[PDB]
This record gives C-alpha cells, structure tokens and sequence, in this order.
C-alpha cells in the first residue's frame, strides 16, 4: 500500500478523482484510469489556515 | 451586464481561430462542464459554427 | 479519438465494439449456414458427376 498525503483547497477537492482534470489532477497528483484505491479528505482550516 | 436567464443572450461565433486553451488555463471559472466535446482536444478540432 | 477524451472514450468506443463484433458474428454464422448448403449442393455434383 503507497499512501500520499497533501493539502489543497476545498474546492479543488472534486479533482482528486481518476479521470479528472484541471491544474491539480493535471500539473500537481495525476491518478491513473484504473486507479484501485481510496480518497480521503477532511476539512484541515483551523490546522493549515 | 449578462442577461436575465429567461431572456437568455445568444450570439454567433464564426470566420475565426479559437484558442478555448486561453479559457481553459483561466482560474476565475467555477465550472467547465464539456458534454460530447472535450476540453483538451476541444483546442484541436474545428467547427462550422 | 479526435473529440473525446479517454476515460470516456472507451465508453463510446466499447458500444461500437460491442455493435461491430455483435454486426459481424451474426455475419460468420450465416456463411456457415450458407456453407452447409453449397456443401450439398457440391456432395450432389459431386455424385451427380
């Protein structure tokens, strides 16, 4: 298991899907067609802010 | 100043060379939703209209 | 190919492949019903001779 872990605002969070596109899922984490495994994201605002 | 939606404007767009890349790479657009035409190839092909 | 991108583009492709291969076993299977029908016909002139 390869887990990866960054922040990102939450509106960028519908790129983090296989198939998306956009800045995120194009020039900062691509996922594959056939990606396996599972996203998961919660609100970080009073620990990043 | 945009339109009322129901009175929705429309205007023609013709006898010219696109490039949908300078829309694309804007950050302002909150959606982008491309259905039949897609968005990256969307700059490579033409149009009668 | 020129318009879709191919996450779904497999998607429109795969109904043409499923039509395409479906168009051409129903093709194959009547040339071999045919087939079994000019194989008598050349077991006859073949007797006949």
């Amino acid at each position: 298991v390869y887990a990866d872990s960054f922040v990102i605002r939450g509106d960028e969070v519908r790129q983090i899907a296989p198939g998306q596109t956009g800045k995120i899922a194009d020039y900062n984490y691509k996922l594959p067609d056939d990606f396996t495994g599972c996203v998961i994201a919660w609100n970080s605002n009073n620990l990043d802010s | 100043r945009f339109a009322s939606v129901y009175a929705w404007n429309r205007k023609r767009i013709s006898n010219c060379v696109a490039d949908y890349s300078v829309l694309y790479n804007s950050a302002s657009f909150s959606t982008f939703k491309c259905y039949g035409v897609s968005p990256t190839k969307l700059n490579d092909l033409c149009f009668t209209n | 190919l020129a318009r879709l991108d191919k996450v779904e583009a497999e998607v429109q492709i795969d109904r043409l492949i499923t039509g395409r291969l479906q168009s051409l076993q129903t093709y194959v299977t009547q040339q071999l019903i045919r087939a079994a029908e000019i194989r008598a016909s050349a077991n006859l002139a073949a007797t006949k001779m």
